[PDB]
Parts: C-alpha cells; sequence; structure tokens
C-alpha cells in the first residue's frame, strides 16, 4: 500500500452516494501528485477544493452531478499540475502524468465500469 | 493590523517538529472518527457559526498564510493530502475563533489544544 490521501470525490463527500468509499478499500484509485514540489500541487488542489466544494467536513449540499461538476470547476485552471491516478494497492492504474481535470474523467469512467454511479 | 493571537499561532506552527507527531497517527482510524456524526456535527457547527461572522481583510489574508503553513508543514511529515487538508481547515476555524475571542470554544479547547499536545484532533 502506498497512499496519497487524495480521493476524488473525497471520502467524506461520497458518503451515502453510489460511489461511497470506505477507507479500508485500497482498490479505489486515488490521485498522486507528480513533479517537483508535490506539497505545492497538493496545496493548490486543497485550496481550489476549499473554494468550490467547501470544508473537508460535512456533507456536500448537492447532487452527484453537482459534486463531479464541482471538482471540474475546482480543477479548471490547474492544467499545469500532473497526477497519477492509481489504486493504493496497485490493482488499477488509470492514468500517469495527467491533469487534475483528466483525472476526474478517468475516475468517472472507472466508477461507471464498476457499477458505482 | 494582524491580530496578535494569529502571530502566536504562526510561531507555534513554525516551531521545529511541531507536526512530527503525525508519524504515529493511524490515519484511516482518525479520519473515520472525524467523519462520524459526533465530531463532524461539532466541526460543522463551529464552521457554520463562524461563517456568519465578519472578519477584517488583513486577518483573512493572514489566516490564508496560516492555512498554507499548516498544510505544507504537516504534508512534509506524512505526505497525506486529506490529513493536511483537515489540519488547514482546523487552523482556519481555530484562527477565526481566536480573533473573535471566543470563550468555551471547541475549536480552541479541542482542536488547537490537540495540536499543542502533539495530537491530531478526532
Amino acid at each position: 500500500v502506498s497512499e496519497s490521501g487524495h480521493h476524488v470525490p473525497a471520502v467524506r463527500k461520497s458518503k451515502g452516494r453510489p460511489f461511497e468509499v470506505s477507507r479500508f478499500d485500497k482498490t479505489r484509485p486515488t490521485l498522486f501528485p507528480r513533479g517537483e514540489n508535490p506539497e505545492h500541487s497538493a496545496w493548490r488542489l486543497h485550496h481550489a477544493e476549499r473554494d468550490v466544494i467547501g470544508p473537508r467536513q460535512g456533507d456536500f449540499p448537492g447532487s452527484d452531478k453537482e459534486l463531479f461538476d464541482a471538482y471540474r470547476k475546482a480543477y479548471s485552471k490547474l492544467d499545469d499540475i500532473r497526477v497519477d491516478v492509481k489504486s493504493p494497492n496497485g490493482t488499477y492504474t488509470l492514468g500517469t502524468n495527467v491533469t487534475p481535470s483528466k483525472a476526474v474523467d478517468l475516475i468517472e469512467v472507472w466508477l461507471k465500469g464498476q457499477g458505482l454511479m | 493590523m494582524i491580530n496578535n493571537k494569529l502571530i502566536e499561532i504562526d510561531n507555534c506552527l513554525s516551531a521545529p517538529s511541531f507536526f512530527d507527531f503525525l508519524k504515529s497517527l493511524n490515519v484511516d482510524s482518525a479520519l473515520d472518527s472525524r467523519d462520524e456524526p459526533e465530531f463532524d456535527d461539532c466541526w460543522m457547527s463551529e464552521f457554520n457559526s463562524l461563517d456568519k461572522e465578519s472578519f477584517q481583510d488583513d486577518d483573512i489574508e493572514f489566516i490564508d498564510s496560516l492555512r498554507e503553513k499548516a498544510f505544507k508543514y504537516s504534508f512534509r511529515v506524512i505526505n497525506n493530502a486529506e490529513i493536511s487538508s483537515r489540519i488547514s481547515d482546523d487552523i482556519e476555524i481555530i484562527s477565526k475563533s481566536f480573533v473573535l475571542e471566543k470563550e468555551n470554544s471547541w475549536s480552541i479547547t479541542h482542536l488547537w489544544s490537540s495540536y499543542k499536545n502533539g495530537k491530531f484532533p478526532e
């Protein structure tokens, strides 16, 4: 197991939704920041999500569609960031060196294939 | 002017090894506990109350610099985005609570006191 701690959608925000995730599930792909100074990419992702989605705690006050739309809005101007999208346990690799926006697309496709939308 | 309590938070966050306790954290257990209603409802109650208040622009700007420090200094220890995000959010509401001089404040007596005692609040 290798962990970035970056679920998209976030664990707390997915609770009760078709794509809910439990933290023991190390198969669900997460985002891993690439490049020099990953703390800054991580901070930029945090701050964009804080601006659009809100606090890490609490429900997301909106539909599944709005929640995915919110990540896409948050990530719209982050195309210079690169992430990997992969399972912490290594079982799936969805993307390598992709933009945060692309990562949302990859996760949506994977969840649909898995029956989780 | 920047509120003196915020300068004190800066001094604490910037102290050597402030976040080293994260090396011993059971991340999944702590976040699971924070996502349960007892903690989550309390946190959101603090957030919702503070969101109705009005803050000076220099304090808000300075709080954003405190969030960045809390995020990045904690990220350097265990490289966990959700932990660092929750610490940043905690520092936001801790800071606002100090500026409002809130007494009996859960943000201060639980969240901030946790950090000062080398623990991730849950």
